[PDB]
RNA sequence: UUAAUUGGAUUCAACGCCGGGAACCUCACCGGGGGCGACGGCAGGAUGAAGGCCAGGCUGAAGGUCUUGCCGGACGCGCCGAG
């Protein structure tokens, strides 16, 4: 089609295994050799706002989260070790990693 | 596991107690521990100056010894016994405490050199040697040498065939580690 | 209301990070662990107990 | 020790009920009523209302 | 009568055939049919180990050696004799291994 | 409950030597409860077939109610002058200002002779 | 240069050296969330806990924190000597 993956929506139904196939060999690896309770915690966070209850915005310090559909068109304040960067997901950010998305210095060539 | 690796994982455990019984045996005077292991137990026999602090009072330290072995050993019948040191000059590991005893009261290096060096070689050995290391009491880090007999000697051959103690002696101002090697005769 | 519980839940499984010595009770120094469980500072003072032999 | 703390109604001649009772543990402990939400303080759990 | 296999490791020079041909002595109760020892090579464990704990410029770092000596002993004869010699192994100085078939 | 305010009777001696040591008995029966909050659960729902209490207790949050509330029950109380009398004689070992025994299965003989004793003179 | 790039070593006698294990751990350093002080002494004791807790609201996790309703049995915070 377009984008990471298909159309955001029918993603969504799909969830579970089937995104495995289509990314790399990271994303497969997390999902398949589980989580930390502290992650699924932030499960409820990320659910509670694409659907359901009253939101909670995301907070998180973790960095090791592999970013998942219900995550997307959420605002996520990731701590990279000084501050909280908020971070608005795209659909195209299906699949990579959390890390990325945030600086964690302020990175230009040394001079 | 292997049969070449059953002299590492018995060794240590003899290391292991040879540290701290010398510590806490100090209230009676320590000067050794031959401990001899078989399957059916662990018997150890302890060497110490005073009976009468290593039976306790109603088995008081006994108590702690039977205690103490078990979470070391392999052995879970371990048996105690104390025998008395019989000549404490004969042994490099009653002379390096009684060296600590005089110099932890301010006996100077060669005031406490008359009992120590004039009195263990009248005892019998092939040598003697007293090192002391230290600042002597002072600012600055000095060590001095004493020597009698033949104890150093060409090759690891007469220096490693010793008997060897070690001492702690506390100051208030530091710390003096004291260094008593008798060879026995031989 | 009341004060909070905290507890040790750091994972020490893998790495250096997880080993430690019996006789000096840090693994800071660069550790052996095949055979026995102790460190350098910890085999030169040790070895000929275990009949490791200083000649070569 | 302690200070300060009770919660417990005094009824005169009669006997009432305050709240729900677990029935986890018998009676004794009593659950906190929020609206359908059970609380108990005994062991420390999650309860509907039943 | 069966045939047992007393494998017998020292970490002393002369406290392997002296246990392996004295051994004979203390296995003997009964009669036996006793093959003489067999060496079998030097298992050797290095480990090395530096001696600087700071490490810094030039530095000489300690090999230590531990050869454990293996001798091989075959005897036949009753269930008495093969007791006598797991009986008793003194400290060890001698690890005392026994294999047991038919 | 009680208050040394408030008497209403007079306790026997002889009865209040031997209903410190009732306690104790009859704690290894079935349910004790302790402390003055669980004796009065211990009326209010009308567990105990006696409370005892010690004339010290305050302040006003416990009794509005409580003291008609025994009488109407059924149940005896009966005084200790402190509790660091109930406190080191009842099994407790830190001041206890009211206890309550349910089932007296082993105080039986102790516990009926207050009922007709501080229950008779006056409820 | 960065929030920090943890510290030492620093001519021979510092620089694949402690680090012959450097993603969290390791780790000392940095950033944010919570929190303990023994043993005696000191006012306090049952006038209930130091411990516990639904549900949303908040935390990287913990009734931790709040609104809110509620238990089981009973000694330790705070500090001052001094570990």
């Amino acid at each position: 089609f377009r984008y990471r993956g298909y159309t955001l929506e029918q993603l969504m139904n799909m969830s579970l295994e089937e995104l495995a196939r289509l990314f790399p060999a990271r994303q497969r690896r997390s999902l398949k050799r589980g989580l930390t309770p502290e992650q699924k915690k932030l499960l409820r966070k990320i659910r509670l706002a694409k659907k359901g209850k009253y939101k909670k915005p995301i907070r998180t310090h973790c960095r090791d989260m592999i970013i998942l559909p219900e995550m997307v068109g959420l605002t996520i304040y990731v701590h990279n070790g000084k501050e909280f960067v908020p971070v608005e997901i795209k659909p195209e950010m299906i699949g990579h990693y959390l890390g990325e998305f945030a600086p964690t210095r302020k990175k230009v060539e040394h001079g | 596991m292997a049969i070449e690796r059953y002299f590492i994982r018995e060794a240590v455990r003899e290391m292991l107690i040879d540290e701290f019984l010398e510590k806490e045996l100090r209230r009676a005077g320590y000067g050794g521990l031959d401990i001899k292991k078989t399957p059916l137990g662990t018997k150890v026999i302890i060497f110490a100056a005073n009976p009468g602090y290593v039976i306790g009072r109603g088995g008081r330290r006994i108590r702690e010894l039977t205690r103490i072995l078990e979470k070391q050993f392999g052995l879970e019948n371990p048996q105690i016994e104390v025998e008395e040191i019989k000549n404490p000059y004969l042994n490099a590991k009653v002379q390096a405490v009684r060296l600590a005893q005089a110099l932890e009261r301010g006996i100077h290096f060669r005031r406490a050199a008359y009992a120590a060096l004039r009195a263990i070689m009248n005892n019998g050995a092939r040598g003697v040697e007293i090192r002391l290391s230290g600042k002597l009491t002072g600012e600055r880090a000095k060590s001095i040498r004493f020597y009698q007999g033949y104890l150093a000697k060409v090759g690891n051959p007469a220096e490693t065939l010793v008997s060897k103690g070690y001492a702690q002696a506390l100051l208030k101002l530091g710390v003096i580690g004291v260094k008593v090697a008798i060879m026995p005769p031989g | 209301m009341a004060k909070a519980d905290y507890n040790k839940r750091k994972p020490r499984k893998f790495g250096k990070g997880a080993r430690r010595c019996i006789r000096c009770g840090q693994y800071g120094p660069i550790i052996r662990i095949q055979g026995l469980m102790l460190c350098r500072h910890c085999f030169r003072e040790v070895a000929p107990k275990l009949g490791f032999r200083k000649y070569e | 020790m302690g200070q300060k703390w009770k919660l417990y109604e005094i009824k005169d001649g009669k006997v009432i009920r305050k709240n729900k009772f677990c029935p986890r543990c018998g009676p004794g402990v009593f659950m906190a009523d929020h609206g359908d939400r059970w609380a108990c303080g005994k062991c420390g759990y999650t309860e509907w209302k039943k | 009568m069966q045939k047992a296999r007393i494998k017998i490791a020292s970490t002393n020079v002369r406290s392997l055939d002296e246990v392996a041909n004295q051994i004979k002595q203390i296995a003997e109760r009964t009669g036996v049919r006793m093959s003489g020892p067999i060496p079998l090579p030097t298992k050797r464990i290095r480990i090395t180990t530096r001696k600087s704990p700071d490490g810094e410029g030039s530095a000489t770092f300690d090999r230590w050696e531990l050869r454990v000596h293996k001798r091989l002993i075959d005897i036949e004869a009753d269930e008495r004799a093969m007791r006598q010699i797991m009986r008793i192994r003194v400290p060890e100085d001698v690890t005392i291994e026994i294999e047991l078939i038919s | 409950m009680a208050k040394p305010s408030y008497v209403k009777f007079e306790v026997p001696k002889e009865l209040a030597e031997k209903a410190l040591q009732a306690v104790e008995i009859a704690r290894d029966t079935g349910k004790i409860r302790k402390g003055t909050n669980e004796t009065t659960k211990a009326v209010e729902r009308g567990q105990a077939k006696l409370v005892i209490i010690a004339e010290d207790v305050d302040p006003e949050e416990i009794v509005a109610h409580l003291p008609p509330l025994c009488e109407e029950k059924e149940i005896p109380y009966i005084y200790v002058p402190s509790k660091k009398e109930l406190g080191a004689a009842a099994g407790i070992e830190v001041a206890a200002a009211s206890v309550a025994i349910i089932e007296p299965g082993k105080a039986r003989d102790l516990v009926e002779e207050i009922a007709m004793k501080v229950k008779e003179l006056m409820k």
